[PDB]
RNA sequence: GCGGCGAGCGAACGGGGAGCAGCCCAGAGCCUGAAUCAGUGUGUGUGUUAGUGGAAGCGUCUGGAAAGGCGCGCGAUACAGGGUGACAGCCCCGUACACAAAAAUGCACAUGCUGUGAGCUCGAUGAGUAGGGCGGGACACGUGGUAUCCUGUCUGAAUAUGGGGGGACCAUCCUCCAAGGCUAAAUACUCCUGACUGACCGAUAGUGAACCAGUACCGUGAGGGAAAGGCGAAAAGAACCCCGGCGAGGGGAGUGAAAAAGAACCUGAAACCGUGUACGUACAAGCAGUGGGAGCACAGCUGUGUGACUGCGUACCUUUUGUAUAAUGGGUCAGCGACUUAUAUUCUGUAGCAAGGUUAACCGAAUAGGGGAGCCGAAGGGAAACCGAGUCUUAACUGG
RNA sequence: CGUGACGGCGCGAGCAGGUGCGAAAGCAGGUCAUAGUGAUCCGGUGGUUCUGAAUGGAAGGGCCAUCGCUCAACGGAUAAA
């Protein structure tokens, strides 16, 4: 039968133009007062998935 | 496409048992035992093609020693004397001459003694 | 050319691995699985994304965004598609009739991709700045 | 390209891309192999350990008896047990791309021409549905093992060929790649040639 | 979309196909018996249940036997298949093709008989119901912001100037008419019957069961559940004689192509057990071989068998840092016994076509042809609206 | 640029806007530095030129800011042993 997407992974990664995946940074949900503005500002833009992790993401997202 | 194994299996077992002829007991009759015996015989034969070259040289040297000492010189001085005299006969031939042509061997000893003197 | 003189191209028919058929094959005994452990077992192996129990990557990262229903009914049109419609007028219906956009598309945008060389009339679509230049330069016109 | 008729001693003009192209053996091999796979019935089965008749009772207790542990009388290790990977009915047919099927046909027909195995005639028929008449006709043209492609399936010709085992009679729409290779000669009527040309573009 | 937003679960709208069919009561009047179905008779066809005809070959060689070899003929709308002393288009049974029913029966028409009511007009339009509160269940949808459906419990409308739905809810608009019912086809399955087919099995396989098998046997019972096929073309299955207990068994004779085809029967492997011959072996210490090697026997210096004496030498598998290990497994032989199958997805090879490539179901007598519904690709950025070879970020980028 | 398998964590001139101190050059994006901490989910509060299942709204969702864990067995199996 069809492979099933890991639906939780689909909610957290998006495929980019050259085939990588963009994701949202961790550590920006709460406990925010004690964090420096510089640290928080650098966590706001999306980032790419690292090389060691691409294999895990691709396995979860066969129809990405 | 079911495949029965009998004809090919029989040929394989027979090929091993044929190589086991002359072995004792189950070693020439029983496939499990004959297979191990055929493998071990192959291992020994590989090892002993190398050992054969050692054992024969050891035999030639012993006979040259005896013949040299009959002529009044040790093996080690005889070989050194031949090398100083530029004689390149090898030990297989020196041992052959030592047994079959004692007069020629004496001539070789004299050649070795002269180069040493 | 007979049924017993035809051959496949070289390299087109590689033989499959056959595990567990003797020393000489290179895959005897353990069949490439190594020794023991969960991955050597029949049916063994961990699920996708499992990392040994550490919070896996797809759960230590946060969810983001929402999915837009309007994006599913919007399409993009290339300049090379404009000559493919029947009649020289490009609108939502004539793009659907030529199989350029899906039957449930309600909004379409022409973008600068490929070339247009014939005069066309675009009606009821959005056109990018670069595509509008290329369409008019080829003798066409854009009607809102 | 001109094909020379044999019964009327004239010429016939055909497309070079259909009858004068190179032999693509790798392409022809795939189409011929797929044709034979399409003929397979694939009807068989064996019984797994779940389908062998018997009970699920453990033959003897796990420990204490001194025998190897047993769980099912239907184990594939056992005589009368299941087949480890028992077969099921299979569909063996392959997909052939439309353009690869047509490409293979054009390659085959072009090779038949180069090997002088394609014979074009203006007409090929018999007066009565009698095997003896067709046998004599084929003997006159020095033919024995031949595929005969007509424009319209002559009823008298089809009946006359049934009992001749080396001889087959088809209409142009029913040619297949294996038959074109398998017969020693191929006889086509001028009418069938046009139909095949149009069919293969 | 749902989801300890985990494991997992998973639509619809819309599109392409197969098939296609619509009606009645909640009621009176007119007009009438009109459509339509069901039953029962009778015909005509058409099957089913027995059947009939069905072409064409001889000579010679090998052989126990010819259908085989060789030579020369003949039939074919019949060279499907089976049998006959080895392999038969022409010996036999069939096959193609052409015919057949006293009687019973299926179907489709036709035509009777019976019941059924058709049409017009004017009316009527399903209440403890819809909805609600509480508890559960069903919906892809786990109470969630949760529409909709069902109802155990308590309640409870409007009724066409009315009511339901459009995913909380309201307004607007659109659309439909619950609380009565009937309805072919496309769909599912095969205990059973006939025909045909298989890159399915061929006696440890294939049904548990090729055989008097759900038997023998086991169990109080439910229940469990085997093993076991082959003389020969034909029984011509061994008259008679001999040893023996009027035995068993055997030797002759005879049959037969063959009896080491004799019923404990085709072939007849291996483990295992014997008889005969050659060589070795009763002062000699261990994985039993291997390298060297005398003597003897044998066949034509060599080949074969044997192997005194001598160097070296602690099986195999598994598992382990490491095993002669006194760790594991195997008494031996024969037979069987373990990386498969389907679908999805990615990469490599190869083939086709190429800014395109390819069809699915289905149609079709079609491995053809049709079918482009779709799917992938030629554009990305952004959470998104949106913009677009750019875009996002930011008031804006020297920028990133 | 450093440091991490990764999630991450750290150092940073300089640019735009607006600011404090200094006459000025300048310095200032917390504290001599290195501990003082908690992913995701689920929700709460404020903001918002995003979305809004016929349409206008709304609900809900997104985005930005922020809040709730001795989840201390501190990469945190469950809300609950
Ligand atoms: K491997
Ligand atoms: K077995
Ligand atoms: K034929
Ligand atoms: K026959
Ligand atoms: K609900
Ligand atoms: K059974
Ligand atoms: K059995
Ligand atoms: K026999
Ligand atoms: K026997
Ligand atoms: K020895
Ligand atoms: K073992
Ligand atoms: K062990
Ligand atoms: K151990
Ligand atoms: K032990
Ligand atoms: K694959
Ligand atoms: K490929
Ligand atoms: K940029
Ligand atoms: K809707
Ligand atoms: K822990
Ligand atoms: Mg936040
Ligand atoms: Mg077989
Ligand atoms: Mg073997
Ligand atoms: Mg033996
Ligand atoms: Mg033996
Ligand atoms: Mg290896
Ligand atoms: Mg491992
Ligand atoms: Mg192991
Ligand atoms: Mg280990
Ligand atoms: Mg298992
Ligand atoms: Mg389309
Ligand atoms: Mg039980
Ligand atoms: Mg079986
Ligand atoms: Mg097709
Ligand atoms: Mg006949
Ligand atoms: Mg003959
Ligand atoms: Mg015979
Ligand atoms: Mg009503
Ligand atoms: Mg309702
Ligand atoms: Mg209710
Ligand atoms: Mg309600
Ligand atoms: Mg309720
Ligand atoms: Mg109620
Ligand atoms: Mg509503
Ligand atoms: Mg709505
Ligand atoms: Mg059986
Ligand atoms: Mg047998
Ligand atoms: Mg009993
Ligand atoms: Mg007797
Ligand atoms: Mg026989
Ligand atoms: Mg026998
Ligand atoms: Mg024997
Ligand atoms: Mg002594
Ligand atoms: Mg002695
Ligand atoms: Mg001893
Ligand atoms: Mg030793
Ligand atoms: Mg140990
Ligand atoms: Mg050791
Ligand atoms: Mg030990
Ligand atoms: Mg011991
Ligand atoms: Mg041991
Ligand atoms: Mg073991
Ligand atoms: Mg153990
Ligand atoms: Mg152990
Ligand atoms: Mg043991
Ligand atoms: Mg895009
Ligand atoms: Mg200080
Ligand atoms: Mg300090
Ligand atoms: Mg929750
Ligand atoms: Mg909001
Ligand atoms: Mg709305
Ligand atoms: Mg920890």
């Amino acid at each position: 039968p069809k492979i099933k997407t890991v639906r939780g992974a689909a909610k957290r990664f998006k495929k980019t133009g050259k085939g990588g995946f963009k994701h949202k940074h961790a550590n920006l949900r709460h406990i925010l007062t004690k964090k420096a503005t510089k640290r928080k500002r650098h966590l706001r833009p999306k980032a790419m998935v690292s090389k060691g992790d691409l294999g895990l993401v691709i396995a979860c997202l066969p129809y990405a | 496409a079911r495949v029965k194994r009998g004809v090919i299996a029989r040929a394989r077992h027979k090929k091993i048992l044929k190589q086991a002829k002359g072995y004792y007991g189950a070693r020439s009759r029983v496939y499990r035992v004959a297979f191990q015996a055929v493998i071990k015989a192959g291992q020994y034969a590989y090892r002993d093609r190398r050992q054969r070259k050692r054992q024969f040289r050891q035999l030639w040297i012993a006979r040259i020693n005896a013949a040299a000492r009959q002529n009044g010189i040790s093996y080690s001085k005889f070989i050194n004397g031949l090398k100083k005299a530029s004689v390149e006969i090898d030990r297989k031939i020196l041992a052959d001459i030592a047994v079959f042509d004692k007069v020629a061997f004496t001539a070789l000893v004299e050649k070795a003694k002269a180069a040493l003197a | 050319m007979r049924l017993n003189t035809l051959s496949p191209a070289e390299g087109s028919k590689k033989a499959g691995k056959r595990l567990g058929r003797g020393i000489g094959s290179g895959l005897g005994k353990t069949g490439g699985r190594g020794h023991k452990g969960q991955k050597s077992r029949s049916g063994g192996g961990v699920r996708r994304g499992f990392e040994g129990g550490q919070m896996p990557l797809y759960r230590r990262l946060p969810k983001f965004g929402f999915t837009s229903r309007k994006a599913a009914i919007t399409a993009e049109i290339r300049l090379s598609d404009l000559a493919k419609v029947e009649g020289g007028v490009v609108d939502l219906n004539t793009l659907k009739a030529a199989n350029i956009i899906g039957i449930q598309i309600e909004f379409a945008k022409v973008i600068l991709a490929g070339e247009v060389t014939t005069p066309v009339t675009v009606r009821g679509l959005r056109v990018t700045k670069g595509a509008r230049a290329a369409i008019e330069a080829a003798g066409g016109k854009i009607e809102e | 390209m001109e094909l020379v008729l044999k019964d009327a001693q004239s010429a016939l003009t055909v497309s070079e891309t259909t009858f004068g192209r190179d032999f693509n053996e790798a392409l022809v091999h795939q189409v011929v192999v797929a044709y034979a796979a399409g003929a397979r019935q694939g009807t068989r089965a064996q019984k797994t350990r779940a389908e062998v008749t018997g009970s699920g009772k453990k033959p003897w207790r796990q420990k204490g008896t001194g025998r190897a542990r047993s769980g099912s009388i239907k184990s594939p290790i056992w005589r009368s047990g299941g087949v480890t990977f028992a077969a099921r009915p299979q569909d063996h047919s392959q997909k052939v791309n439309k353009k690869m099927y047509r490409g293979a046909l054009k390659s085959i027909l072009s090779e038949l021409v180069r090997q002088d195995r394609l014979i074009v005639v203006e007409k090929f028929s018999v007066e009565a549905p009698k095997t003896k008449l067709l046998a004599q006709k084929l003997k006159d043209m020095a033919l024995e093992d031949v595929l005969i492609i007509t424009g319209e399936l002559d009823e008298n010709l089809f009946l006359a060929a049934r009992n001749l085992h080396k001889v087959d009679v088809r209409d142009a729409t029913g040619i297949d790649p294996v038959s074109l290779i398998a017969f020693d000669k191929v006889v086509m009527t001028a009418d069938a040639v046009k139909q095949v040309e149009e069919m293969l573009a």
